[PDB]
RNA sequence: GCGUAGAGCAAUGGCGCGGCGUCCGGCGCCGGCGCACCCCCAAACUGCGAAGCGGCAGGGCGCGCGCAGCAGCGUGCGCGCGCACAACUGCGGGCGCCUAGUGGGCCGCCGCUGGUAAGCAGCGCCGGCAAUGAGGACACAACCUCGUGCGCGGGCAAGGGACCCCAGCUGCGCACACAGACGAAGGGCGCGGGCGCGCCCGCCCCGAAAAUGGACGGUGCUCAGCGCAGCCCCGACCCCGCGCACGCACAGCGUGGUAGGAGGGCGCGCCGGCGCCGCAGAAGCGCAUGCGUGCGCAUGCGUGGAGGCACCCGCGGCGCAGAUCUUGGUGGCAG
């Protein structure tokens, strides 16, 4: 029943930060991008031009597209029984640099770099998935120098 | 069996003999018994029966003693029984009532 | 006469019937590109093995 | 032409306030907040005694009136009008609102503002009695002649908080031995060591003893 | 219901390699409620959740009934009305400590409706018969007290029998 | 990424008293104002902020060479060589075409909005009814259990186990009010426990008044009430096992169903054929028997008195309990 404007009910998620408003710091001009690279979209307000429709203000989605200014972004939204992938126009005023794959690339970059290594010398490394939290391991806690604490309900009383 | 069972337990007496406590390392798996049926269950919780494979009552699986398995254990514990079966129910469960997917 | 406004009961059973497909792998479209890198792109698929030196040596100005 | 008190008993609604958006509510008839000796000093009334609220519910201006000079005339006829300081913890700040309706019925329903009312919750005090030890049974009996005015159930109970501070009767009387009160009337501050040195010397020329 | 002294602690990572233990003294139906009121007071008086304690041992402690005599028990307790928190203390004789609280038990459920779970049992502690505080458990424990049983009791399971025959007797 | 619950008065906006003062006014006091503490607060307040959710990632990488009009020293794109299968669990998946019905909903849970409230009205999430039988709720669209072919055997669920009515015994308490069996504020030297005469906890009592005679379902019950413990029992189409039917891509798995869609058959008038039957009795009809999950089919006997059947094909005015259906006949009413 609210009104379908292009920033509508965006009076906390379009809002500065306390003591962190202003516009933005020369920093991120300093930015790489690249094409299939991962970013969050995260609105400045300070910054009002080039700012995307605020369904994007939580999302994250890959580049396809860099411009000028600005940054294209593919990045599916529910109509329905069906993902729609919308393309995003941002700023990079409104985009940070993802760290969603930041410790896949980190994994996979030592573990190509291993199974490089491994098959100059003529080895093979089988499988380098990532184990679990299995069971509990096994304890010995001894009691020389840690005694037993009795745990006691206690009597209820009430301060007042 | 009887001699990983017998390891563990000349563990535990050895540990009581000093002052120590010994607690061995919790098996590899749950087993997992689906007590209520399957109506108004939420979709999350129905979705994760599923991927236990219990999708009637009085069904009963193993599931892996693994860190996600446990959270997906903990989140329709209301409506399952799981717990840790020793070799004796493990063998049981089997030599029982064991078919196999083929 | 009066009756009811809105809901989004069984919407998401509904939803989830056939499923929240996924988008629909495609090939790659130069649609909503930057113009000039799109334009440049070309220019090197256009000689890829033979370079534009040689191109425009066989067959004149190429524009 | 009130409509009984069980029409507006619960906290059903959200706070809903005299603001720029609810105005033209009428002001409460609970008037004062304060009663007694107002002006005593912090440590002339030691002996403190609460009405507490077993409820979650709202409490009328109208009932909050009624009980204030309900208490009030007993502690004046009984303990006299100089030997306590009654405060009155909850103010009616919640708006409550009537619909009334040619006979409109359920259209247009949202209500013009009726009343005011107190939201409490359980624990909550609702009256607050500082005395000299001597009227205890007095303003135990001034705040059950209160709580007949308030709808469900309270609890009279007598803390042992020094006064209408929060320190206890003991901690407090330890601090003002030590010298590290300075009164604010009704209530006190304890002196600590965290200011420029020069201004902890003016804090304890300030102190209480 | 049974006896169990509980052995717990903070499972051993390399920060902590030896915690703290602690041990609980519950009265249970079984080790699942055992662990479960040992679970509580480890994330109530400490703040260790169940998530990160190990559970070390759990044993029952039953006692030898040898001889069988009859002791007195004084039982600290907290249960929970519907309305509140309270404390009481009652006193009782029995056969062991794990049937004393049985008596608690029924005795709680009888007279205020407290259920089983509702109460916390603060300590039992086996009592002469001089420390006994309950003058209707310290009529028992004279010595040749005597009673006669005015309640019937049938002799069988009848339904219906001619009236000459002994039924209570 | 969020800004809800909580929390907070620190900014915005309120609330309220004291305290302080080389502040102002009036006559030390009173009132203003200022400051510091504090108080009550906020759906349209926020220095904080959960539970809970949302997005995304968990696979291709490394190297080399070509290309560009882009760029000014990169970025893309081609090509080659080499490396390589990436948490857990489950499991076949993707896409297209045509078309129906639907677009009055309702209920429960939790979370809400309006309203004095409503079996009221309006939302959110999930589940249900609708369209979901069966068991338990005395009966009872929605509650609880729990799904559902046709049976047999077992074991149970919810719920129960005085008699109706399948199934109960052993112990420990408590209560007396035509109570249990709708209820408030406020009460009770009523009884039972507990704490320091006052409190607290259970049960009971008073407050407690409606109109056909009457409803813990009934009988009734004062150990059939209110509590507990132990062992046991009863109880669904659930679960298990077996057998059969049907469906499936068929060493097996599956089985409810309105609107709706689909498939395969049954039946009717006639057609092109093809096998036949009939005055030694055809169709039709009546009563039987049999077959068949079922639509229906076949026979026997009686009647009937001249046609008919089966199958394959083809055409269709092709199947009735309803329409204040149409037409005809006949009842009850009613001697
Ligand atoms: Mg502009
Ligand atoms: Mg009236
Ligand atoms: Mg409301
Ligand atoms: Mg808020
Ligand atoms: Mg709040
Ligand atoms: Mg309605
Ligand atoms: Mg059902
Ligand atoms: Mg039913
Ligand atoms: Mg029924
Ligand atoms: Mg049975
Ligand atoms: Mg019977
Ligand atoms: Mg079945
Ligand atoms: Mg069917
Ligand atoms: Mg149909
Ligand atoms: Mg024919
Ligand atoms: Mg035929
Ligand atoms: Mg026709
Ligand atoms: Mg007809
Ligand atoms: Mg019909
Ligand atoms: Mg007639």
């Amino acid at each position: 029943m609210r009104s379908n404007g292009y920033r509508r009910g965006t009076r906390h998620r379009f809002s500065q930060a306390f003591r962190k408003h202003g516009m933005p710091k020369p920093s991120i001009l300093t930015r790489v991008f690249k094409k299939g690279q991962y970013v969050d979209v995260v609105v400045n307000p300070a910054i009002h031009k080039g700012m995307p429709h605020k369904f994007f203000h939580g999302r994250t989605g890959k580049i396809f597209n860099i411009d000028k200014r600005s940054i294209g972004i593919l990045m599916n939204k529910r109509c329905g029984p069906r993902y729609v992938e919308k393309m995003v126009i941002a700023r990079v005023e409104h985009v940070r640099p993802s760290r969603c794959n930041e410790e896949y690339i980190k994994r996979r970059t030592e573990n190509d770099r291993l199974r490089r290594e491994a098959a100059a010398r003529g080895e093979k490394l089988g499988s380098l998935k990532r184990k679990p939290g299995g069971p509990r391991g096994a304890v010995l806690i001894s009691t020389e120098n840690n005694t037993p604490i009795e745990i006691r309900n206690e009597p209820y009383f009430e301060v007042y | 069996y009887k001699e990983h069972m017998k390891k563990e337990e000349d563990a535990r007496r050895e540990a009581e003999a000093r002052g120590a406590f010994y607690v061995p390392k919790e098996p590899e798996f749950y087993v997992v018994v689906r007590i209520r049926g399957i109506h108004k269950v939420p979709p999350r919780e129905r979705k994760i029966l599923e991927l236990i494979r219990l999708k009637k009552p009085n069904h009963a699986v193993f599931v892996r003693n693994n860190a996600p398995m446990r959270a997906m254990l903990h989140k329709v514990r209301a409506y399952i029984a799981f717990g840790f079966a020793d070799i004796h129910l493990l063998r049981t469960l089997v030599y029982k009532r064991g078919m196999a997917k083929v | 006469a009066k009756r009811k406004n809105h809901t989004n009961h069984n919407q998401n059973r509904k939803n989830h019937r056939n499923g929240i497909k996924k988008v629909k792998k495609s090939a790659p479209s130069f649609r909503g590109l930057n113009h000039k890198y799109l334009r440049n792109m070309l220019y090197s698929r256009k000689y890829n093995n033979i370079g534009r030196a040689a191109y425009e040596a066989e067959h004149g100005p190429q524009q | 032409g009130r409509r009984p008190a069980r029409c507006y008993r619960y906290c059903k609604n959200k706070p809903y306030p005299k603001s720029r958006f609810c105005r033209g509510v009428p002001d409460p008839k609970l008037a004062i907040y304060d009663l007694g000796r107002k002006r005593a000093r912090v440590t002339e009334f030691p002996l403190s005694v609460h009405l507490v609220s077993n409820e979650r519910e709202q409490l009328s201006a109208e009932a909050l009136e009624a009980a204030r000079i309900a208490a009030n005339r007993y502690m004046i006829k009984h303990a006299g009008k100089d030997n306590f300081h009654m405060r009155i913890r909850v103010h009616p700040l919640h708006v409550i609102r009537i619909n009334k309706m040619l006979q409109t019925g359920m259209r247009g329903s949202f209500g013009k503002p009726y009343g005011r009312v107190a939201r409490v919750d359980f624990g909550q005090e609702i009256l607050s009695i500082r005395t000299k030890d001597a009227f205890k049974a007095v303003a135990c009996e001034a705040l059950r002649r209160a709580k007949a005015k308030f709808p469900g159930h309270q609890q009279i109970k007598v803390s042992c908080a020094f006064g209408f501070t929060g320190i206890s009767r003991e901690e407090f009387e330890r601090l003002r031995k030590e010298g590290k009160l300075i009164s604010q009337g009704s209530h006190v501050t304890i002196i600590k060591e965290k200011g420029s040195i020069v201004g902890y010397k003016e804090k304890l020329s300030k102190a209480i003893q | 219901i049974k006896e169990y002294r509980i052995y717990g602690s903070k499972m051993p990572t390399e920060q902590e390699v030896a915690p703290q233990i602690f041990f609980h003294n519950v009265f249970a139906k079984n080790e699942i409620v055992a662990r479960s009121r040992f679970n509580n007071l480890m994330k109530t008086k400490y703040k260790i959740k169940s998530g990160k304690i190990v559970i070390l041992k759990i044993e029952e402690l039953v006692e030898d009934l040898k001889d069988m005599k009859i002791k007195n028990y004084g039982i600290q307790l907290v249960y929970r009305s519907k309305k509140g928190i309270h404390n009481m203390y009652k006193e009782f004789r029995s056969i062991s400590r794990c049937k004393a609280v049985e008596m608690l038990f029924n005795d709680m459920a009888g007279r205020h409706k407290a259920k089983r779970d509702d109460i916390k049992i603060v300590s039992l502690k086996e009592l002469r018969s001089e420390d006994l505080r309950r003058d209707r458990v310290i009529q028992f424990t004279k010595d040749d007290v005597m009673y006669p049983v005015f309640k019937k009791v049938l002799n069988s399971k009848y339904d219906f029998v001619l009236k000459g025959t002994n039924i209570f007797n």
